[PDB]
RNA sequence: AAAACUCCAGUUGACACAAAAUAGACUACGAAAGUGGCUUUAACAUAUCUGAACACACAAUAGCUAAGACCCAAACUGGGAUUAGAUACCCCACUAUGCUUAGCCCUAAACCUCAACAGUUCAACAAAACUGCUCGCCAGAACACUACGAGCCACAGCUUAAAACUCAAA
């Protein structure tokens, strides 16, 4: 659960966010562009306070995590929508991946 | 040896003819365009065998076409009397 | 470099006091996006 | 011009839905469908309507309808030796579309081919 | 309704020429897919049959089409046999 | 040089008839069906100037859906026509029907002169359900 | 001794090049009274049309220069395993010599 | 992301045109939209028709604005020009420009399907 | 194909369905 | 042809929770059922494969429960026709219903009747013949989308599923 004001994925590298203006830092908020930039985010977020070697998304626990957030995103989405039912079956069957490989990991 | 032949590229290749709109961007707001891509008298769209133009632009252009009419840039049963007197892309036989 | 344009264009961006000038000198001015197109790919205005 | 058949069909490589369903299979065949009529002759009627109108005008005086009963037995001799016309001209060939006895004297001459 | 008037779907007469100006008229629509239209939709059409309509009326377009061109590629091989022997 | 298309309210129009611009001139209407067509002469004001059918002209069931009742029908809404004093018209056909064409005919006999012909005929884009198919 | 490999790498074919959008002077072998038949080079003759202009200055042996669109006329169809041919070649003439 | 409202509203003096103008730039802000720039299409007689909230028009006025805004100010303003009654019609899009035009190499040429039907003397 | 199993089936299911509706 | 309406019909002006010409000769999405008017939001699983008829989630149209919606169509019904007879084909009117809500039922020629995965080049008809592995299914016709039993919000049902008698065919 970032805040919203937090400055996207690429924008980060770059030195010139302090110097920029206060409006072209708000717009370069997550908070306005669409979900999916705060669900890298967040996986970013989770990959730094987790794994050992981070840009490694071929890792396991980059899947589990990936996969992780995804369904949170789809639990938000079925509660916004209870009737949604392919967006249900993903969320099933995203669950279902995720117990495997945890499976497979505790293997 | 030496004459023999060698795998090679086709340099008579013919590059891949373009259409007329395939580099060029197309928006729901060119009624000119948007016009010279319909029939005049009813309203109907040209199809592809009509316009002579890549799918992707057909989908774009028809597309934008639906949307102005809805928005109101553009009518749906009678082509605008103005943009008549251009060039006519479109092929037809009637005349 | 991709910052440095939008960097530059707040500038434009409109603000409040700039809004009773630019409303007025936009609904002064006049511009379309209508254009056509020969057979042969050449735009025509 | 004419259109692709890639995907269309239902066939074992083909993952998705087939498009179309014909019910003979779609090969070309070496003969020319035949020519056909286009619908029941008819003529004269504005003619009979004048005359009626003139008729019932008139109440059957022929030599005052004589203009528009003359204009009508011509127009249906006119008609029949149109009829003549284009019966001969049918017999000796149509203009500009080639009659299908000969096509398919050529499509019998080179033919397609299926098999091998 | 609310569009104008004398706009679309009409002909401008020259010289009385009424049956020309119908003929035009019919031509224009008929290559609009108007008249087909309008007499199919005087009773309903199920999905499936007309689907199975507009399958065979694709394949018959193919095989029209096709017969077209191989008609236009030969015609010219319809002349005097020159060898006759 | 002549142009197929109709004119415009906005200029330039450089044909009237009669000393008469084009957006004046009646219209009249047909509404053509299976079994009967109806017709009618109107001013451009709305002002309905004349109106007939195959009804009244006395045609049965199965001969109002013809092209000689059409005639017939022209004919005397021609008389009409030219007795209040209209010589121009601009015809305006609503659906197919065997006297469509022929009401054109019928009211150029009659003796008015068509200007122009608009095809206003009903075609939904999927709004309304119609009647299901016949078996015959 | 030369090879064909040789032979064709110096042939006039192989800089001939597409034979389409090319001029070449040829010659008739056989000709019926309302059309002639140009040997003009490679496999097949090509049929034309005896133009209105000049129409009895065409005999055995005449070299007219005429252009060419393929020196082989086929084309593959729907139910053709083997695409069907013509024969001949597709030719256009604007002059003699 | 950039959203492009196109404007129609009706036939009306510089001075309500502005006002109305400036009005909707300050439900922009106040939503939170922070606009990039004002294009006027200008003044032209509408193709159809429309009925408005009380009345008919045939000639609009023809405007478009670019903005940046988050989501719920899309609905918020949806809902605003929609209770106005000066307004004839807007609605909210996003930027074509914004998605990237794939680089086109031309039209392939699609040969002729084959091998449908087996090798048959039939 | 013949469908003479399949009016076999049809009127097999016609006859149950009045036979239930009888009792 | 009859019957029906004339509070009817034609032009013109205002008006919907109904269904979305042309584009579409396009072959794209979705696991399937399905999806082709416009805009916005969210979103379109798994970077070995297979895999539950001991489960879970879906599952066209039709149908059921309680509110609402009314252009049109229409089972049923009524009337008019035809017929020896017509409980139907033809015509007119109208209803459940088709639609939006919160639930239920869980079936189709649900078929492209061609299983998923990785690959190669002949009985007939059909959409050419095949290889390696895996799950599911089948064993004369009919009795049988049946009886009994067991489960389901289903209670004229759905799923699973036989047996006796008969025949030498199917
Ligand atoms: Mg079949
Ligand atoms: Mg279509
Ligand atoms: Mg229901
Ligand atoms: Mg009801
Ligand atoms: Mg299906
Ligand atoms: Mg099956
Ligand atoms: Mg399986
Ligand atoms: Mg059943
Ligand atoms: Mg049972
Ligand atoms: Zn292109």
């Amino acid at each position: 659960d970032p805040p919203p004001s937090t400055l996207l994925k690429d924008y980060q590298n770059v030195p010139g966010i302090e110097k920029v203006d206060d409006v072209v830092k708000r717009l370069l908020s997550l908070e306005m562009a669409n979900k999916k930039e705060m669900l890298k985010i967040k996986q970013e977020q989770f990959m730094k306070k987790i794994v050992a070697n981070p840009e490694d998304t071929r890792s396991l626990e980059a899947r589990i995590i990936a996969l992780s957030v995804k369904i949170r995103s789809y639990e938000e989405h079925l509660e916004k929508h209870r009737k949604d039912k392919a967006h249900k079956r993903y969320l099933l069957m995203s669950i279902d991946q995720r117990k495997k490989m945890l499976k497979n990991l505790r293997n | 040896n030496e004459d023999l032949p060698i795998s090679m590229e086709n340099p008579y290749k013919e590059p891949l003819k373009k259409c007329i709109l395939c580099g060029k961007h197309v928006d729901y707001k060119n009624v000119q365009l948007l016009s010279q891509f319909v029939s005049p008298f009813t309203g109907c769209i040209y199809g592809r065998h009509i316009t002579g133009l890549c799918g992707k632009k057909q989908k774009e252009i028809t597309k934008a076409i639906k949307r102005a009419q809805i928005m109101g840039f553009m009518p749906v049963t009678y082509k605008d009397p103005a943009y008549l007197k251009d060039p006519k892309v479109c092929n037809i036989r009637y005349r | 470099r991709e910052v440095l344009q939008l960097q530059e264009e707040v500038k434009n961006f409109i603000t409040r006091e700039n809004l009773e000038a630019r409303v007025e000198a936009a609904l002064d001015s006049r511009k379309n996006y209508n254009w056509a197109i020969t057979r042969e790919g050449l735009v025509v205005r | 011009a004419t259109p692709s058949l890639r995907g269309r069909l239902a066939r074992f490589g083909n993952p998705r839905k087939p498009v179309l369903k014909p019910n003979k299979p779609l090969i070309l065949a070496n003969r020319v469908g035949e020519r056909r009529r286009e619908k029941g002759e008819a003529t004269c009627i504005t003619e009979m309507s004048v005359m009626m109108a003139c008729w019932k005008q008139n109440e059957f005086r022929d030599d005052a309808c004589r203009k528009e009963i003359q204009g009508f037995l011509d127009c249906a001799a006119r008609a029949q030796e149109a009829r003549k016309m284009r019966s001969i001209q049918e017999t000796l060939g149509e203009s500009g579309s080639l009659l299908p006895n000969k096509l398919n004297k050529l499509l019998q001459r080179f033919p397609n081919k299926p098999y091998l | 309704a609310k569009h104008l008037k004398f706009i679309a779907r009409t002909v401008m007469v020259q010289e009385g020429n009424v049956e020309s100006a119908y003929r035009t008229l019919n031509r224009i629509l008929t290559m609009d897919g108007l008249i087909e239209d309008i007499k199919h939709r005087r009773y309903y059409e199920k999905p499936c049959r007309r689907r199975q309509r507009e399958s065979y009326e694709r394949c018959r377009r193919i095989y029209n089409m096709e017969m077209a061109r191989k008609i236009n590629f030969l015609m010219r091989k319809n002349r005097a046999d020159p060898w006759q022997g | 040089k002549f142009s197929i298309y109709p004119p415009i309210p906005g200029e330039e129009s450089s044909l009237r008839w009669a000393g008469k611009k084009f957006e004046e001139i009646p219209i009249a209407h047909i509404k053509a069906s299976h079994n009967n067509t109806q017709i009618q002469v109107v001013s451009a004001s709305n002002e309905p100037l004349a109106f007939a059918s195959c009804g009244t002209e006395g045609f049965r069931n199965a001969k109002k859906g013809t092209g000689i009742a059409a005639q017939t029908a022209g004919i005397a809404a021609a008389a009409r026509a030219k007795q209040k004093g209209v010589i121009h018209i601009r015809v305006v056909v609503k659906g197919l029907g065997p006297g469509r064409l022929s009401a054109m005919h019928g009211l150029i006999m009659g003796g008015l002169e068509v200007i122009s012909i608009t095809d206003n005929t009903p075609i939904p884009h999927n709004g309304c359900r119609p009647r299901k198919a016949r078996k015959l | 001794v030369e090879s064909f490999a040789s032979m064709l790498r110096h042939s006039p074919l192989t800089q001939m090049g597409p034979a389409k959008d090319k001029l070449v002077i040829g010659r008739i072998f056989h000709i019926v009274e309302n059309d002639l038949y140009i040997d003009f080079g490679g496999k097949f003759h090509c049929v034309c049309r005896r133009p209105e202009v000049d129409g009895e200055k065409y005999q055995k042996g005449t070299r007219v220069r005429l252009r060419l669109l393929d020196l082989e006329l086929t084309s593959r169809f729907l139910g053709a395993t083997t695409d069907t041919t013509v024969l001949e070649a597709n030719a256009v003439l604007l002059g003699i010599q | 992301p950039r959203y492009e409202l196109a404007l129609i509203l009706k036939a009306m003096q510089r001075p309500e045109t502005a006002a109305t103008l400036k009005r909707t730039i300050e439900a922009l802000m106040d939503r939170g939209a922070i606009v990039r720039d004002l294009e006027n299409l200008g003044e032209r007689a509408l193709p159809y028709r429309i009925s408005a909230h009380s009345q008919q028009h045939n000639r609009g006025g023809y405007f478009l604005v670019d903005f940046y805004a988050p989501t719920a100010a899309v609905e918020s303003m949806v809902e605003h020009l929609s209770r106005d009654i000066d307004v004839i019609r807007g609605n909210i899009v996003k930027h074509p420009l914004t998605q990237e035009l794939k680089e086109c190499e031309g039209i392939v040429p699609v040969p002729l399907a084959e091998k449908l039907y087996s090798t048959k003397k039939r | 194909k013949n469908v003479l199993k399949i009016r076999r089936r049809k009127m097999n299911h016609h006859k149950y369905r009045k036979l239930v509706k009888k009792t």
